[PDB]
């Protein structure tokens, strides 16, 4: 399918022409356009001025005005003589080296985007049609994944939340554990004392940094309010009626005030 | 639910109040949901990744392909840069003054239509060389393809007679038509006497290591060149059906035309609205159109020269009762030898490998008629054609 | 680096500028165009006479050929730059491979590949007809455990058992 | 300190309550997860052949885009055929000898001398003279020139130094954009101090309910800093002056709306009178002239429907004037392109809202949303009379490219 189909004739003709460019001045015995800047001589179907750049000696940090300029005048003089009749004086091939150089480019204003081509080859005018209509068709896909991708993010979000409460067992509990413990016995006192000791571990998860865990801040917040409730219960009891082991109740206000204003002391 | 009351029967297959067996029945439901979520898990994952590559390439080609046709806005709008600028010289006098004499092909048409008359009258014997082979013409890549290019220079009178359809004068295809009597059909049929005698010369038991090489080389050169040539003319009606049927059949005419379009929309008007999609410019540019039947329409006579020699070697009697596939399958062995010898000769055309299976139509259709009724030896009817079925299979690729 | 280049222009190229510009009078006089079929009809072949059009044409061959001293190296430059329409449009045909073919068909087709064979259209029902069923397992594990325990061991602690009978009212509700 | 949670892990745990506590509620989260699993497999086979044929119903328009784009296959093979055969005519035309050192030697005489336009090396005159901090704000030499001189600092490919057979910026690339990005590192810290400074003035800008209009005219004084095409954030720094500088300066606007919007609390106590007006309605009706008018319904007076145009508008400050922080994201970083040329002229966005064709992400809408909904929570008369209120809230934002749809989904 090279007649015509625009690709197999362009690959065969125009890409057999590419190796014809790769062996035009490179295989001219031997890389005569340069002074062996590349053995394979990339590319010689174009400049490739990082690969084949040795048309004369310098080629230096500032001496490209010295010898590469003298390469321009040197091979523009030797090619001013030899190219005056190589394709020069026989310039039907130079009338064709201006025909398929400028008039084919004049047809490339008609093979542009777009501009005043016909303009009824329909390419011309949406060159970003895959964005102009298929990001709009992909905006119908945004209506699709509006359901589905949001389902994926809330999906893995919920699974990650199961990981999150899976990553918090003594903490993110212990609101009802120490809360139910509170009114129960003393709270043991250990069910307040050791419970907010081993919870003061993870209350120092909520204190070795906090930003901005309003979850964990709410956790040790309710720990604080509950601890104040057993505080005012404790001195309310030992104050008003005052009937227990009095040294024990003063030990309760003592240790409970010690931890209570110890964390308020951290506040 | 309508399942749950039925599931109340399935768990009511445990008793009525059956809390231990209700627990175990719940473990059975846990097994069912367990495997159903294993397969629904991995299946849902494969579907999710299919959506991931689906939107990932709708993304990647929405953006990247929008920047591939918009990379054709970049490089093709870069095509519009030097439209009236390039080649740093008198390109206006290169395309309108130096290319004015490109519209001055007169004396080449007089000495080449006249030399196409006289020299292809000479090439009605020299490039139509035969008698007998002497390497098939001798040398039909020289001879029969000399009649192909002599018929490609007379494709100015064969194919570009269909491009020069009332271009500027009346005797360009009339006074040169008597210069095409010994010019076109003494070159195209000279390439078809050299092509039918090339493939017929390639149907000559060797045939040969230089006769079928040269002859088949002409019958692949002008065969595949004829194929891309008439494919460039059928793609001049398909590049005109792409082009002039985007102009005449825009639809904005909107009659359309009477009666040079529908029919022939889209051809549409030769020299150059009906020709330049197979003519200049046009770096081909005639299309060629040699030779039409080098083996472009004459590779059927090679696999049908072993499948007409093969079908001809039936001798329908069958000369004992079923010896049709003896000489016919012998021409199938010569079809494998001429086939692989000709693919060793010609890659593009001229019996690459189809002579084997064409000779399997010769042996297949031949053996399906020598014992069609009980007219052959009825005790030896299926053993013969079946013995050549499995044996002539095993004598080839089977 | 200024890179001072000395081509052959403005002294060579003035012969292209002035002598190939004779086509304003020379090419309009001989009128050597429209079409190349003069002596194909074997009539005139001049016609007449393509000498002044060969003065402008040969002024493009020689006067723009001596102008092509170093410009037949340099007309000679958009052989790799007027193929900008050849580097892009086939790439647009590759984009037409990618967009007129692969974006639409990979879109709606590579979309529609993972289809039923999900399957889920069975199995998510079979998940559901397990799941809700397993729900009515565990709920009927609850209520059948409830009133046997609550009336038994919560004889004493009344108004803790009110919670239990409320949950039986829900579980059987 | 900011783990894989607090990215709406609050709003994740806002399924029912983090009110003591529960691992039972974690099981409830597993139940909602399976509910989403059947709703999303339900979306999957809903869209897998069914609305994948709905995507084939889209491929009417989209394969139609492949049909005008299939004329682009004919325009692409038409232009590629004209340039295919005409470029083959170029392959035989210029390369008559071919021999490109004898037939097309504009670049074979000049294998490096045709690429000889690399003389703008290196540094650093107009990098700090044409911009003191700037000299800009009149399309001036730091807008028009020293910006584009920093585009010359990026036109200089500072790691593509020599390729010593060419050798354009071998030692010139050692301090071209190191002095242009040293002096423009001083201009970069100048616009960073102008970002924390001018954005602290935007933190002082609290014009009219709320409105940060001083941050809008001040955002006009920041479009040149984000346009600034080198490029503009060379090391993710200009956007960090637009985002990481606005990190705390979101929370001045976010703290502003946070303390602001939650103060409109006022309600009734007991309305058996109005149920004696809708019991007095059906008494003298109908059978009479109605009675009701439509009568009260005292909730129709905008006790909470006021926020439906206010905290949906202040939510549309968390969203749609944060879509005027789509005029302040970088802005809208695009477009000026040399390096402040087009946005030297065009530095005036709307930005809100305005259409939907993009892909992006943003923030600064958490507490206004949770404030609007959690404020509207104990509302037991609504949403019976507020049916089309909360469903208009459901169907609020279709056509924008903002997260106001997710707000409308939160609504």
């Amino acid at each position: 399918k090279e007649s015509r189909a625009y690709l197999n004739d362009e690959s065969l003709s125009y890409i057999r022409d590419p190796l014809n460019g790769q062996e035009m001045s490179k295989e001219l015995q031997h890389l005569p356009n340069d002074s062996m800047r590349l053995n394979y001589l990339v590319n010689s179907k174009q400049f490739n001025v990082k690969a084949f750049l040795r048309d004369m000696h310098k080629q230096d940090s500032f001496n490209d005005l010295n010898n590469s300029l003298d390469r321009l005048d040197s091979d523009i003089q030797d090619q001013s003589i030899h190219l005056k009749q190589l394709v020069g004086k026989n310039f039907t091939k130079y009338v064709k080296i201006k025909n398929k150089l400028d008039q084919i480019y004049k047809e490339f204003d008609e093979k542009t985007n777009e501009k005043n081509q016909c303009d009824s080859p329909k390419e011309n005018q949406i060159n970003v049609e895959s964005l102009n209509k298929k990001v709009d068709e992909v905006i119908r896909t945004t209506t699709f994944k509006l359901k589905p991708l949001m389902d994926n993010y809330q999906k893995i979000l919920n699974y990650q939340a199961t990981k999150k409460f899976i990553e918090l067992n003594k903490f993110y509990f212990n609101l009802p554990k120490s809360l139910k413990r509170c009114l129960t016995n003393n709270d043991f006192n250990e069910f307040i004392i050791e419970y907010s000791k081993g919870l003061t571990l993870r209350r120092r998860f909520n204190q070795s940094s906090d930003a901005s865990q309003s979850l964990v801040i709410k956790r040790i917040w309710t720990q604080i309010e509950n601890l104040l409730v057993t505080y005012k219960d404790l001195i309310w009891n030992s104050l008003i009626n005052s009937n227990f082991n009095i040294d024990q109740p003063q030990e309760t206000i003592l240790s409970l005030f010690s931890k209570l204003l110890n964390l308020e002391n951290f506040i | 639910m309508s399942s749950d009351p039925l599931q109340q029967v399935c768990d009511l297959i445990k008793g009525d109040l059956s809390l231990e067996r209700v627990r175990d029945i719940k473990e059975q439901l846990l097994k069912e949901k367990s495997v159903v979520e294993y397969q629904l898990n991995k299946e849902s994952d494969k579907y999710y990744g299919e959506v991931e590559e689906s939107l990932k390439l709708l993304n990647l080609s929405k953006n990247s392909v929008t920047s591939i046709k918009q990379q054709i806005n970049e490089v093709n709008k870069l095509g519009n840069d030097n439209r009236f600028a390039i080649n740093r010289y008198d390109i206006l006098f290169r395309a309108t003054k130096l290319y004015e004499t490109v519209n001055t092909t007169s004396s080449i048409y007089d000495r080449i239509y006249n030399f196409v008359a006289l020299m292809e009258h000479i090439e009605r014997l020299l490039v139509a060389e035969l008698a007998e082979d002497a390497l098939e013409t001798g040398c039909p890549h020289l001879l029969e393809i000399h009649f192909l290019l002599t018929s490609a220079r007379d494709f100015q009178e064969q194919v570009v007679v269909m491009a020069k359809e009332a271009t500027e004068d009346a005797q360009r295809t009339v006074m040169k038509l008597f210069s095409r009597l010994s010019g076109i059909i003494s070159k195209f049929d000279k390439l078809l006497d050299g092509l039918t005698y090339d493939i017929v010369e390639m149907a000559r038991a060797e045939q040969i290591s230089l006769a079928i090489r040269l002859f088949k080389i002409y019958d692949l050169e002008e065969r595949e060149d004829l194929r891309i040539e008439a494919i460039r003319n059928i793609i001049k009606k398909k590049e005109i059906e792409i082009e002039k049927s985007s102009i005449k059949k825009l639809p904005n005419s909107k009659n359309t035309a009477r009666l040079q379009d529908e029919t022939p929309k889209v051809i549409e008007y030769p020299t150059n609205k009906g020709l330049y999609q197979e003519i200049m410019s046009g770096t081909i540019s005639t299309r060629t159109a040699p030779r039409g039947y080098k083996h472009f329409l004459i590779n059927g006579i090679n696999n049908s020269i072993s499948e007409m020699f093969g079908e001809m070697r039936e001798k329908y009697v069958g000369d004992q009762k079923f010896d049709v596939l003896d000489n016919m399958d012998w021409i199938f062995n010569e079809l494998i030898i001429v086939k692989e010898h000709i693919a060793n000769c010609c890659p593009p055309h001229w019996n690459i490998f189809e002579v084997y299976f064409d000779q399997y139509y010769k042996e297949l259709h031949s053996l399906i008629t020598d014992l069609v009724e009980s007219e052959p030896e009825t005790i030896i009817i299926l053993d013969i054609l079946a013995f050549d079925k499995t044996f002539q299979d095993t004598l080839k690729q089977d | 680096e200024t890179q001072q280049s000395a081509m052959n222009s403005s002294l060579d190229h003035l012969q292209n500028d002035l002598n190939r510009i004779n086509l304003q009078w020379n090419r309009i006089l001989s009128d050597n165009t429209n079409p190349l079929e003069l002596a194909l009809a074997f009539l005139d072949d001049t016609s007449v006479g393509l000498g002044h059009r060969y003065e402008e044409f040969n002024q493009l061959k020689s006067q723009i050929g001596s102008h092509l001293q170093d410009v037949v190296n340099e007309h000679s430059q958009v052989f790799n730059t007027n193929v900008a329409s050849y580097g892009k449009a086939v790439s647009s045909i590759m984009q037409a491979q990618e967009q007129t073919l692969n974006l639409k068909n990979c879109l709606k087709e590579a979309n529609e590949k993972i289809t039923t064979d999900k399957g889920s259209l069975q199995e998510l029902n079979d998940n559901n007809l397990k799941y809700t069923k397993m729900i009515d397992v565990l709920v009927n594990i609850e209520e059948l455990l409830q009133i046997p325990e609550k009336i038994e061991e919560n004889i004493r602690k009344e108004n803790f058992h009110q919670v239990q009978i409320l949950l039986e009212r829900g579980f059987i509700l | 300190t900011m783990e894989n949670i607090d990215d709406e892990v609050l709003l994740e745990i806002l399924t029912d309550i983090n009110w003591s506590i529960e691992d039972d509620a974690d099981s409830m989260i597993e139940r909602i997860d399976l509910r989403l699993a059947e709703t999303e497999y339900l979306f999957n086979q809903n869209l897998l052949s069914l609305q994948k044929i709905g995507p084939n119903i889209r491929p009417y328009e989209d394969k139609v885009n492949d049909e005008c784009h299939r004329i682009i296959p004919t325009l692409s093979l038409f232009l590629m055929e004209m340039s295919n055969f005409s470029n083959d005519i170029e392959n035989v035309e210029s390369q008559d000898n071919g021999l490109q050192v004898e037939s097309a030697n504009k670049k074979l005489l000049w294998n490096t001398l045709d690429e000889l336009l690399k003389t703008v090396s290196l540094d650093e005159i107009s990098l700090n003279q044409l911009l003191e901090c700037p000299i800009r704000e009149k399309n001036l030499p730091w807008m028009e020139n020293q910006l584009n001189l920093l585009l010359k600092a990026f036109q200089a490919i500072g790691s593509d130094g020599n390729e010593v057979e060419y050798n354009l910026r071998e030692i010139s690339g050692l301090k071209q954009r190191l002095q242009f990005y040293e002096k423009v590192t001083k201009i970069f810290l100048n616009r960073i101090v102008e970002e924390m400074q001018k954005k602290f003035s935007n933190i002082r800008g609290q014009d009219i309910s709320h409105d940060q209009m001083i941050r809008i005219l001040t955002t006009l004084l920041i479009f040149s800093p984000l346009i600034l095409f080198c490029k503009e954030i060379s090391q993710k720094s200009y956007q960090a002056i637009v985002e990481n500088w606005n990190v705390s300066i979101q929370p001045v606007y976010m703290e502003l709306w946070t303390k602001k919007i939650s103060q409109l609390q006022g309600i009734d106590t007991n309305d058996e009178k109005m149920n004696e007006l809708s019991l007095s309605q059906l008494l003298n009706e109908w059978d009479t002239f109605r009675k009701e008018r439509k009568t009260n319904d005292i909730n129709p007076v905008f006790k909470n429907s006021f926020s439906l145009l206010t905290e949906c508008l202040q939510t549309m400050r968390q969203e749609c004037i944060v879509y005027q922080n789509f005029v302040e994201v970088f802005f809208h970083i695009s477009s000026k392109h040399n390096f402040e040329e087009y946005i030297k002229h065009f530095n005036d966005p709307d930005a809100p809202p305005i259409l939907l064709d993009t892909v992006k992400v943003m923030q600064s809408d958490r507490e206004a949303a949770v404030i609007e909904t959690q404020l509207v929570s104990r509302i037991f008369q609504p949403i019976v009379t507020r049916l089309s209120s909360y469903f208009v809230e459901l169907v609020k934002a279709e056509p924008t490219v903002a997260p106001a749809l997710t707000f409308y989904l939160e609504n």
